[PDB]
């Protein structure tokens, strides 16, 4: 302002950015086998 | 963002933006087999 004349200018600006990525997992595998022989029929148990 | 300019007069400005997105996926599967082979005794024979 100079002296009548008056001037005023105000500017405001804000920005915000956010990113969140999360991944959690588990996989399990297990195999077991057997084999046997027996050299009366009652013993088959 | 808000910008207000006045020179003598009054000015008012307001702006708001909101964004929210969520994405989740779950995948589970199993495959298993059970093989078994046995044989009786049957002491008899056909030795003829």
């Amino acid at each position: 302002r100079v002296l009548f004349a008056k001037k005023t200018k105000v500017e405001h600006r804000c920005t915000t950015n956010k990113l969140s990525e999360k991944h959690e997992g588990s996989f399990i595998q297990g195999a077991e086998k057997s084999i046997s022989l027996i050299r009366s029929e009652y013993g088959a148990a | 963002s808000s910008s207000r300019k006045r020179s003598f007069f009054r000015s008012s400005s307001s702006s708001s933006r909101s964004y929210t997105s969520h994405t989740n996926e779950i995948h589970k599967g199993k495959s298993y087999q059970l093989l078994v082979v046995e044989n009786t005794v049957e002491v008899a024979q056909f030795i003829n």
